[PDB]
This record gives structure tokens, C-alpha cells and sequence, in this order.
């Protein structure tokens, strides 16, 4: 009767929401963040490594 | 013969009451996500093609990427981004799975669940608004110390209607937890009312129904991030 | 039972649906972003041996 | 008589009004953002993608009113407070 | 003076109320919906297509609030939540 | 007082309530896609033919809503639940 | 207490509902489909002759359901449903 | 209690609320008319002459309903129907 | 009880609905009215004169109705139609 | 079950009608001006000076039809009518 | 039977119909005055500072009648007008 | 009867009231300031840095009435003043 009134698991769920917030910040984020910034670096180096190409293979020329 | 509350499980403790049903769906949920993020941990990779757990992951850290840094540049606030992603795998993933088929004979002319959709409860969102609500005021204190956050949130943007932007701090939480409720609750309640009808003739309604209500856990939990996402960057700048 | 076996054909329909006119455009898109990451990779190593053959060039210069 | 049946039936008209005002505010907002994103879609579709970003949130805001008051609806039809 | 009566009543009178506006909130919902369809295909007919999915989403959702009401009136008719 | 005359009165109130928001609901949606049809043709006299499609579904829906509430007065008037 | 009294009070309430719901239904939608009228003949004022066309239908389209609930009204208020 | 009395309640309340939504849907579709006059004045000062027919065309109709339901109100408060 | 009060009280919640019915058209067309005459005249300044003669009809048209609910209200109060 | 209470209780319901649809009215009269005002002036502010010329008459007009209404409910407060 | 009860009803349904329509106005008001401070912001990026002062004004008034509004609303529950 | 049951019946109502005007008052708020936010960042994807901040304002004004609504709801159903 009365749903509204709060209760015990008022409590519970957050301790175990805590673990899950704890679980997620530790194997999912910081992982996952290094994933992304490793696919960006990657880029980053196939852009530059055409750019160099080209200008090598002009240098060449011009040497 | 309706039968709304009268959660089972209940027992107390050291003076304590507690429903147990929304701690079994809760423990549930929490162990599914746990289990995902292990999965995850064992094949987090970028040298060959990612599996589609690390597509979900890598999905749900750029929706909030982007959120936060188009709202408030990451810089400032590195914490947001795993409780944003947390709440928003947790609730869309608790929601899900109250599609589960899981409604049997009462022998009493009623429906009955063994895994209810946590968010039933009021406690569960009353939990999580208040946890958002506790994290973002002690963020604000540790941005603008402490004499200066409640004189900036007093203040408001316009000192003309200091009463009323109290009003808003004290909504700021009760937004985020009762309408969850409502969204999740509503349906918590349609299936019981479909078990009224004869099984040959309960089935469509029944199906049209935890389809619409799949959708609907959907974009609650979304509309959950987005909003601790915003109520966070709203705190945290001077 | 009787309720429970009414449920079991709602979720029964439901599923059939969601893998039949649902699940396709998922499918496509985790293709999709796989074959994407799979030729950025590629377009890496292939970049690599460019700058392989051309630092090669030089030197024959 | 029976207060029980007064009270309950005082409580039983407050929650049909409660879905009276929640309906009318439910349709009126999902109405008014489905026009918004209609028209913005016809204008310059390519923002196909980022137009879905804001009108699921508001949808979600408008429906938050419309739920949560179903919340209450709810107290009023099965745990009526006051009852005697 | 039957509390049943009053109770069969006032359930009687909620579940008018929830019709009512519920077919208030269908009607503005789906109404502004279509003005926004017709001003897309006004603007880019051949885009009808693309202005289909945010369309058939905007009722796809306002309808279903419709719908919540209707199953709750069929509470409170047939199965009045407090009947003795 | 018999009871089945107090549950009359109480459908009475319900069909009022109910029709007032049908009316309104489909009054309003139809007007305004109404609204709509008139600025597209008024942009491009051609879109007519095409146009009316989007019309119809907007008045086909708008429909649905106020006949569904017709139906469930008329249900309450021609067998009100709870009348014994 | 005669029972007729409290169902033609009801009934009378009810008529009420479904005229007053009607009256903002029918003035919104005449009032939207005027608007998109004027501002079309506005426009391009050369045209008038055919803007009538789409709108002598749509109004009377809203109008429609005005009437609908006036013959029902009239149901209510010269033969109530479970006068007795 | 004499019936005759509850009776006369009911049609006053009825009568009130029939013409109060007259109210509602006349100031509303006026103030919608007057909005769409204003702005094709505005925009078109020679087309001012020619722009009255339309309008005064919808308003009018407005009124229709409005003094429609007012005219019914009348019979409501004196001519109450039912009436023993 | 007295008849006088029943009816008297019946009387004036009518009243008070009326009232409230008058004050919604009014405000809504007062609002609608001066939103378009407020664009006019940032639109062109020498409009100012023009401006004048349709919107003192809209407003006439509009607070003129509201007026006469206002009669209605004391025909209702003082006037009590039927009273006994 | 004295005259009184049930006109006071009458009187209470009424005021509450009138001062709350005064409310709604000026609200929306007040907002939609105000509008008004912020789209013209952000479109051009230097004819801030003469906008707010015909705004002060709108919410002017909008906020009188709301006071008068507001004075009735003091009427049914202070000495109600037919108070008997 | 008491008659202070039913005054104290009658005074609860009153202060509730007040105050939900004081919010009701307030509420669209405040919205239609962001709706026309978003537009001018996404329009006028150099108005941050310029478009403030206006909105807030409407906003005040429409705060105001509310707040003005709630505050009568206190009045009937507390202090009953017509209290014996 | 027992008059604190008449008296919790009556403050029930109100507190329905409360709820459901609230609940319509933040619907339409929310409705308008979305449709706002909708358009602007249809039209300009790049401003949407300085959408938000306005935008809340709306809402939270929004909120800032619909909650107390909800706060004197629960007073009326959890703390009856003058409910002996």
C-alpha cells in the first residue's frame, strides 16, 4: 500500500548501481577511450605517411 | 483483482525493510552488465576487426563524447563520461529486459512477475536521482568551493527571481527520478490489464505492447543520460 | 498457463518480427562500420609500404 | 454510508481528471515536436542524422509530465491517501 | 444508498474524463503531425519518402499515449480499481 | 435512490465529458491540417493530386480517434458497465 | 428522491459537456482554416476561386463533427439513454 | 429535496458550460481570424478590399456556432427539458 | 434542504464557469490579436495607421462576445432563471 | 444542511472557476505579446522606442479582461449574491 | 451533517482550480516567451545580452498573475471566505 | 455522514485538479520550447552551443511551475489544512 513511500532497497540498489559505476570506470571507459585514441593516432599517421610519401617522392625527383 | 505494489521478497533487516524483488532484477541487471564489460575486457582491441560487444561500447562512449564536449569541454570534467555511460547501459538494460517473458497464472484472476522492471520501485529512482544530485552539488563545491556554488545557484542568471531558481535545484532531482518511474511503471501495469483477455485473443495486444515498451526503456534511458549529462555541465562552469 | 501461454505467443510474434523486418538494418550496420575499420587498417599498412618505397627511392638516389 | 465509497470515488474522478490534463499535455507536446522536426527535415534534410538528437529528448520530457502524473494517477485509484 | 453505486459512479465518471482528453490529446497530436507532413511534401515532394519516418514515428508514439488511456478506462468500467 | 439511476447518471456525465474531448480533439486536428492543405496549394496549385494523400491520412487518423470515443459513449450508453 | 431527477441532471450536464467541447472544437478548427485561407488569398489573391475548393470541404469536414454531437446531444436531452 | 430542484441545478450548470466553450471556441477562432486579417493587411495593403470577403466568410461562421450554442443555452435555463 | 440553495448554488458554479469560459476567449484572442499587429508594425512603421482598422474589428469582435458572457453571468446570479 | 453552506460551497467553486480561467487568459495574452515583442525586436531594435506602443495596449487589453474578471470572484468571496 | 465540511470542500475544489489554472497560464506562457527568445538567439547571435531584458519583463507579468494567483489560492484553504 | 470523509473526498479532487492542470501547463511549456529548439538547430546546426542555455531556462521556468503544482498537490492529499 502506499508504492510511493521509499524503502530499504532505497539503499541497495545504489551499493550495487556503485559496483556497476565502479566496474564500468575501470574495464569499459579508460579501455575503450585508449581504443579510440589509438584509431585516431593511426589516422593521424596513414595522413602524414601519404603527405610524406608525396614529398619524398618529389624530393627524389629533385635529387 | 489488479494487484499493483505488493512487491514479494520483502524482509527486513537490522530494522530496515526491503523489497526483494527489485533486488533480484537489480542484482540481475547489475551482473548482465558486468558480464558484458569482462566480454569486453577480453577482446578490447584495435589491431583486427572489433566484435560487436566493442561496437555497443565504443557506440554508447561517443554518444556521450559527444554530448559532453559539446555542452562542456571534456578537459574540465573527465568524471562525467563513465556515469553517464553507467546510468544509461544500466537503465536501458534493466528496462530490456522486462520484455522477457515472465507473466504466469495467479490462480487468483491476477498477473504476477518473477522479474519485475526495477524502476517499479520508487526507491530505484529515488536512489539514482539522488546520487546525480549529491555527485553534481559536490562537483559544483569543488569547481566554485564551497561559499561560492550556493551563492552562484542562489543567484541564478537573473537575481530578480531568486525564489524560483531555488525551485528549480529542489526539481532538478525530482525530474530526473519520478518521470522514469511513470514510463516504466505504466507499463508494469498494461501488461497485468492485458492478462484480463483470453490467451487467443491477449497475445496481439500483449506483443504490440512490450514492443512499444522496449522503445520506450529505450529512449528513457536516453533522455536519462542526456539530462545528468547537461545538469552536470550546467553546475560545472564559473 | 493460460496467461503464460498468451505471452509466450505475444513474444513468440514479437521476436519473429524483430528478426524478420528488424534486425537486417542492424546486421548492415555492424557490417558496415566493421568493413570501414577493417579498410582504414588497410589503408594504413598500405600507407606504410608507400613510405617504405619511397624512402627506398630516395636512397636509390 | 460508507466513507470508504465517498473517498474512493472522490479519488477515483481526481485520477480520471489526472489523465485528462496528462493526455491533453502529452498530445499537445508530441505534436508540436514531431512539427518541429517535420519541418525542419523538409527544409534542409541534411541534418537528417543530428535532428534525431533534440526531438527523442523532448518527446522524452513531454511524456515525463505525462507519466509522472500517471504515477499519482496511480496512488489515487489503488492506494488513495486519506482513506478511512 | 448502495456504496457500490457511488462507487460504479465516480469510476464511470474517470473513465469519461480519461476519454475525453485523451481524444483531445490524439486529435491535436496527429493533427499537427499532418500539418507538418503536408508542409514537407509542399516543399520537397519528391523527399516524401524521407518525411515518412519522422511521420509514422510522431503518431508511431502519440497514438500510444491514446491507447494507455484506453486500456485504463477498461479498468475502471469493468474492473473498477476499490469496487467491493 | 436506486442505484441503476445514479450509474445513469453518472454514464450521462461520462458521454458529455467523452464527446466534449472528441469533438475538440477532432475539431482542432482537422482544422489544422485543414491549415496545412490550404498553404500547400496556395505555394503550388500542381501538388493537389499528390498533396490530398497526407490529407487523407491525417483526416483517416483524426477519424479513428473521435469514431473510437463515439464507440465507447455509445457502449456506456447502450450497456453501461457496472449496471446490475 | 425521484430518480429521474438526478439522470436528467446528468443528462443535462452531459449535453452541456458535449455542446461546450463541440463549441472549442468547431471555433478552433473555422478559425485555423480561416487563417490559412486568408493567408493564401493574401498571397497570391488571383487564385481565390480554387483555395475554395479545398477549404469549402475542410471546414465542413470540423463542422461534421460538430453536428455528430449535436445529434447525439439531442439523444441526451430529448430521448435519455435509461430514463426510468 | 424537491427533484424539480436538482433538476433546475443541473440545467443551469449545464447551460453555463455549454456557452462558456461557446466562449472558448468564438475568442479563439476570432483571435486566429484576426491574426491571419493583420498579417495579409499588412503584407498587402491594396489587397485589403479583397481580403474582408474570406474573412468575414470564416469569422462569421465562428460566430454561427458560438450564437448556435448560445441559443441552446437558452433552452437549457428556460425551456429545461425534462422538466416534472 | 431548501430548494433555494441547491439551485442558487447550481446557479452560480454555472456563473463562475461562464465567467471563466469568457475569460479564456478574451485572453486568447486579445494575445493572438496583438501578436499580429505586434509583427505589423515591426514590419513596416507607416503601417501604424493601417494596423488600426482591422485590428480594433478583431478585438471588437473578440471582447464584444466576451462582454455579452458577462451578461449571461448575472441573467445566471441575480436573474437566477427558474428559481424557487 | 443549512442554505448557507451550500451557497458558500457554490460561491467557492464559481470564484474558483472565474479567477482561474482569468489566470489562463492573461497568462497566454501576456506570453504571446510578449512574443510578439521579442521577435520584432530582435529583428530590428531600433524600433524598440515604438513597439512597445501597441504591446502596452495588448497585455493592456489582455490584463483588463483578467482584473474585471478577478473583481466577480471578489464579489463571491466578499458578499456572495443570493447569499440568502 | 457538518456544514463547515462542506465548506471546507468547497473551498479545496476552489483553491485548486485557481492555482492549476494560474499554472496552467504561467506555464505556456513562459514557454511561448522562450520559444520567441530561442528563435531570436538562434537568429541573432550578437543579442545575447540584448534579447534578456525583454523576455524576462513578459516573463514577470505571467509570473506575477500566477504567483498572485497561487497566493488567492492560499486564502480559500486557510482562510475560508464564508467560514462559520 | 462523517464530514472528514466528505472533507478528504473533497481536498482528493482538488489535489487532482492540482496534478492535472500542472501536468497540461508543462506539456504545452514543453511542447513550445522544444518546437523552438527544433527549428534552431534545423536551421543552424552551429549555434547549438548557445541553444541550450536559454532553452533550459524555458524549461526549468517550466518545471518551476509544474512542480509546485505537484508540492501543494501533495499538502492537499497528505495535509488537509483544516480537515478535522
Amino acid at each position: 500500500s502506499n508504492f510511493l513511500i521509499p524503502n530499504g532497497t532505497f539503499f541497495a540498489v545504489l551499493i550495487i548501481f556503485l559496483i556497476v559505476l565502479g566496474v564500468i570506470s575501470k574495464w569499459v571507459v579508460p579501455p575503450i577511450s585508449k581504443v579510440l585514441a589509438e584509431r585516431e593516432a593511426m589516422l593521424a599517421k596513414t595522413a602524414a605517411d601519404n603527405r610524406k610519401s608525396a614529398e619524398q617522392v618529389a624530393a627524389a625527383q629533385a635529387d | 483483482a489488479i494487484h499493483v505494489g505488493h512487491h514479494t521478497l520483502v524482509f527486513e533487516l537490522f530494522g530496515m525493510t526491503f523489497n526483494g524483488d527489485t533486488i533480484l532484477a537489480t542484482a540481475v541487471t547489475a551482473v548482465i552488465v558486468i558480464a558484458l564489460a569482462f566480454y569486453l575486457r577480453a577482446k578490447v582491441t584495435s589491431t583486427g576487426v572489433p566484435s560487436g560487444v566493442q561496437l555497443f561500447w565504443e557506440a554508447l562512449t561517443i554518444q556521450m563524447r559527444q554530448q559532453i564536449e559539446g555542452s562542456i569541454g571534456m578537459k574540465i570534467a573527465p568524471f562525467v563520461l563513465p556515469l553517464s555511460v553507467t546510468i544509461f547501459v544500466f537503465i536501458l538494460i534493466s528496462n530490456w529486459l522486462a520484455v522477457l517473458p515472465l507473466q504466469y497464472g495467479g490462480a487468483d484472476g491476477a498477473a504476477a512477475e518473477l522479474y519485475k522492471a526495477p524502476a517499479s520501485d520508487i526507491n530505484f529512482v529515488l536512489a539514482l536521482a539522488l546520487f546525480v544530485f549529491v555527485c553534481y552539488h559536490a562537483a559544483g563545491i569543488w569547481r566554485r568551493g564551497i561559499v561560492g556554488h550556493p551563492i552562484k545557484v542562489v543567484k541564478g542568471h537573473v537575481a530578480f527571481l531568486a525564489p524560483i531558481n531555488i525551485v528549480e535545484e529542489l526539481a532538478k532531482p525530482i525530474s530526473l527520478a519520478l518521470r522514469l518511474f511513470g514510463n516504466i511503471f505504466a507499463g508494469g501495469i498494461l501488461v497485468a490489464l492485458i492478462a484480463m483477455f483470453p490467451w487467443y485473443i491477449q497475445w496481439f495486444p500483449n506483443a504490440v505492447w512490450k514492443t512499444f515498451d522496449l522503445f520506450v526503456g529505450l529512449i528513457q534511458a536516453f533522455i536519462f543520460s542526456l539530462l545528468t549529462i547537461l545538469y552536470f555541465s550546467q553546475s560545472m562552469e564559473l | 498457463m493460460s496467461i503464460f501461454i498468451g505471452q509466450l505467443i505475444g513474444f513468440a510474434v514479437i521476436a519473429f518480427i524483430i528478426v524478420k523486418w528488424v534486425v537486417p538494418p542492424v546486421r548492415t550496420l555492424m557490417r558496415n562500420q566493421q568493413e570501414a575499420v577493417r579498410a582504414a587498417l588497410a589503408e594504413s599498412a598500405e600507407a606504410a609500404k608507400k613510405l617504405a618505397d619511397a624512402d627506398a627511392m630516395h636512397a636509390k638516389a | 454510508l460508507d466513507p470508504n465509497a465517498i473517498i474512493t470515488a472522490g479519488a477515483l474522478i481526481g485520477g480520471g481528471l489526472i489523465m485528462g490534463g496528462g493526455a491533453i499535455g502529452a498530445g499537445i507536446g508530441d505534436g508540436i515536436a514531431g512539427n518541429a522536426l517535420i519541418s525542419g527535415i523538409a527544409r534542409q534534410p541534411e541534418a537528417q542524422g543530428r535532428l534525431f538528437t533534440p526531438f527523442f529528448i523532448t518527446v522524452g520530457l513531454v511524456e515525463a509530465a505525462y507519466f509522472i502524473n500517471l504515477a499519482f494517477m496511480a496512488l489515487f485509484v489503488f492506494a488513495t491517501p486519506g482513506l478511512q
